[PDB]
RNA sequence: UGACGGAGCCAGCGAGUCUAACCUUGGCCGAGAGGUCUUGGUAAAAACUCCGUCGU
């Protein structure tokens, strides 16, 4: 995933935070890319496609 | 048959470093080497706190 | 000149003119 | 070229490495363009 | 070798050092192979080409000598070449 | 009885006379071996010649072509911040505390 | 229907197919000639058995070896493996028994690998 | 000729020579590129294969000046020994690659790296479509270094008969020759078209505008198509810039 | 027990209408949203066998 987040050390923060997907897919953000800066992988439930929108809920 | 010199820092130090000729050269390999650390150290704490 | 297969042959081909063939 | 000159080589070749008991050594019309793409722009 | 800044140890002037790692200090005399050392490449078979040496320390290792060294005349440089050596594996020219 | 028939210096290189003229030339900085072969070429001097064997003229004329390709039409190809980051994560440490 | 035979050969992923049938002696590997196989120096493996039982024999026949998989030196094994079975077939079904025998101990005399797939089968100890 | 007389496309010329100098972003733009507004939708659509308009009075470059890649049908022993060994392209191409050797020694950074060396790429008109994923995008955007297609030998193909198979140096070097002296460009589905006309500190403010008359006249003339006369129904506007200093109107209509 | 180039040639797993950049220069249309084109920079089978060259 890319654009969540600006910087690793940020995706730090959130690592296991429950995430899910327009579709309705649910997911975790497993741990920080080291390249490039942000990134990070996810782990869903299910193949998800390109065309999705992965978001996180906050408060 | 030829002769050489032998080439030595005296008061050589392991742990202290190879001195290098370039002091702008040498204090930035000073700067990252501290970057280094901080992020990791840093990067550690910010998962236990998360966890 | 044209060449069945490859249409993209006819359009954009590069003109020859005498004083190209003629030696520097 | 002169035969001095050879002599001095000679000479130096037998005056010609640290020996015996020796220690190792010690140490406008632009800007009036991009204005103008800018005011229709922002015009708009 | 041992750090203080690392020095070789010496049977005169770490006496107290040594007996706390326990060495007996008669066997802490790197002088003689100082002596040995400077005798053996000083002499005409080396300048013949014809003598290389080899040294087998107490601890077990074995160091190379090349023929065309020149080790300092004063000891004190000597140690400061060892522990050098000891440590970074190589001098280089 | 009578029958009658080691270095140089080139643009400034020494290069060696027992060394074939293109690959003896190749040790000129900037010049390649497809280059040192087209100077060749265009010197007349027969690349079997090893570089000893070069004449005054030849050499000659391998440096008027070295000196003047265009002349010759030799093809055209042949011719702080750090500190900011470390500050910027010494402000995120001291707040993280 | 002409006298036909068809054999395999086996070794590590490689396969050879081989058919022999009543001919002239025109022996081919992947549709062309024997002499063409490659790597060079392996290739007198591949004649391990036309030198062995005799040229006189496949005077008479006609062999078709098509191999896929594996790297170069399995398939030469798998080559030379289905030519020998594929003789030695053909010979029991359209020649004399005793010709088979004939064949059969040459063979295992050189090197049994020739008849028998050579399964390298894990083992734990 | 009208384009020429105007004053403004010498005043504009002259806007754009001195800011490449001044300004630092642009010291390593060299090129003078026109966008030629056409009034309606050309209709064809990009198909990557540079056309060329014939500029008469002047000759933007020589073919020995560019680094030239060429890429040849497999196998490129036969093209590869007749091109290096006749004299007169035998130190034409910087380079003579296959396609498979092409697709096989160059991949990812490497593409890069061969984009920055060679200054044009000409290939075998029979090779060209394969090109596109081989060289990759960066090649294919922005028209820069878009491949240019050639023809190995005069020989033609006819249906049911095999294609002979044959070099002639003297035909290749006669094309490469156009191609450098003359410039290009490539249909597109809308009014925009980008034509390279002059580089900056070789051309004079003369010469840049007379090439510019030679593209109008072939790119309107209907007597040269299919390789002019695309621009029909007359040009809106035309301009003048770099590849990153602004557009500079020349002529408005 | 090298480098460069060319030539020959050998696998097995793997099949979700699903598979995949970024930052720019400008033109045109559109009330807007945006659409299209143009443009520069940055990132992104092998071993093996044969032949030719250099040379440690």
């Amino acid at each position: 995933i890319k654009d969540m987040f600006s910087s690793a050390m940020e995706v730090a923060r959130f690592e296991g935070a429950q995430i899910k997907t327009v579709s309705g897919i649910r997911g975790e953000i497993k741990r920080a890319l080291s390249k490039p800066e942000g990134h990070y992988r996810a782990a869903f439930e299910d193949k998800i496609l390109m065309s999705d929108i992965v978001i996180l809920r906050s408060w | 048959i030829p002769t050489h010199a032998p080439k030595y820092e005296e008061n050589f130090n392991p742990d202290k470093k190879s001195y290098d000729p370039d002091r702008t050269r040498s204090e930035i390999n000073k700067m990252k080497a501290q970057l280094k650390k901080e992020r990791k150290f840093t990067m550690k704490e910010i998962r236990k706190d998360a966890k | 000149v044209k060449d069945h297969r490859y249409p993209g042959l006819t359009p954009g081909l590069a003109p020859v003119g005498l004083s190209d063939e003629e030696d520097s | 070229r002169t035969l001095r000159f050879y002599t001095s080589k000679i000479d130096q070749q037998e005056n010609k490495r640290f020996k015996g008991d020796d220690d190792i050594p010690y140490k406008d019309y632009y800007q009036q363009v991009q204005r103008g793409k800018q005011d229709k722009k922002i015009s708009r | 070798t041992h750090k203080i800044k690392y020095v070789l140890l010496n049977c005169d002037d770490h006496q107290g050092l040594l007996k706390k790692m326990g060495r007996d200090i008669s066997e802490a005399r790197p002088d003689i192979t100082h002596q040995c050392l400077l005798t053996l490449l000083d002499s005409p078979i080396n300048k013949a080409g014809k003598l290389q040496v080899y040294i087998q320390t107490s601890r077990g290792i074995l160091i190379e000598v090349n023929p065309t060294v020149r080790i300092p005349r004063t000891f004190k440089r000597f140690s400061g070449l060892m522990v050098q050596l000891l440590h970074k594996l190589s001098i280089r020219s | 009885s009578l029958v009658v028939q080691h270095i140089l210096r080139l643009l400034n290189t020494n290069v060696d006379g027992n060394i074939k003229i293109v690959y003896a030339l190749t040790t000129i900085k900037g010049v390649g071996r497809r280059y040192s072969n087209l100077v060749c070429k265009k010197a007349d001097v027969d690349l079997h010649k090893r570089a000893g064997e070069l004449t005054q003229e030849e050499l000659e004329r391998i440096v008027q072509i070295m000196q003047n390709p265009t002349h010759y039409k030799i093809p055209a190809w042949f011719l702080t911040l750090a500190n900011n980051v470390e500050s910027k994560l010494r402000d995120d440490l001291e707040r993280l505390k | 229907a002409v006298p036909s035979v068809q054999t395999f050969g086996k070794k590590k992923s490689a396969t050879a197919v081989a058919h022999v049938k009543a001919g002239k002696g025109l022996i081919k590997v992947n549709g062309s000639p024997i002499t063409l196989v490659e790597p060079e120096i392996l290739r007198f493996k591949v004649y391990e058995p036309l030198l062995l039982v005799g040229l006189d024999k496949f005077s008479n026949i006609d062999i078709r070896v098509r191999v896929t998989g594996g790297g170069h030196v399995s398939q030469v094994y798998a080559i030379r493996q289905a030519i020998a079975k594929g003789l030695v077939a053909y010979h029991q079904k359209y020649v004399d028994e005793q010709s088979k025998n004939e064949l059969k101990k040459a063979f295992t005399s050189y090197d049994r690998t020739l008849l028998i797939a050579d399964s390298r089968r894990p083992e734990p100890k | 000729n009208d384009i020429i007389k105007s004053g403004l496309a010498e005043k504009a010329l002259k806007a754009l020579i001195l800011q490449c100098e001044e300004n630092p972003s642009l010291k390593n733009d060299k090129d003078i590129h026109i966008i030629i507004n056409t009034g309606k939708k050309m209709g064809i659509n990009r198909d990557n294969i540079p056309r060329i308009i014939p500029l008469t009075k002047y000759k933007l470059f020589k073919p020995r000046d560019l680094n030239i890649l060429l890429i040849t049908k497999d196998p490129s022993a036969l093209y590869r020994e007749t091109l290096t060994k006749d004299e007169h392209t035998s130190e034409l191409f910087k380079e003579i690659i296959s396609v498979k050797n092409l697709r096989r020694r160059f991949k990812g950074s490497k593409l890069t790296q061969l984009y920055k060396d060679f200054d044009l790429v000409v290939a075998d008109y029979r090779v060209h479509h394969l090109l596109p994923e081989v060289l990759g995008s960066r090649f294919y955007h922005g028209s820069k270094k878009l491949p240019y297609m050639i023809r190995m030998s005069k020989e033609v193909k006819l249906k049911r008969q095999q294609m002979v198979e044959k070099c002639d140096p003297i035909y290749v070097r006669a094309q490469l020759r156009s191609i450098c002296k003359n410039t290009s460009y490539i249909p597109n589905n809308d009014n925009c078209l980008s034509v390279r006309v002059g580089y900056i500190q070789k051309h004079s403010i003369p010469e840049i505008l007379q090439n510019i008359q030679d593209t109008i006249n072939f790119l309107t003339d209907k007597s040269k198509r299919p390789q002019g006369g695309v621009i029909k129904g007359g040009i809106i506007s035309i301009f003048v810039k770099t590849s990153n200093s602004t557009s500079l109107p020349i002529y408005q209509f």
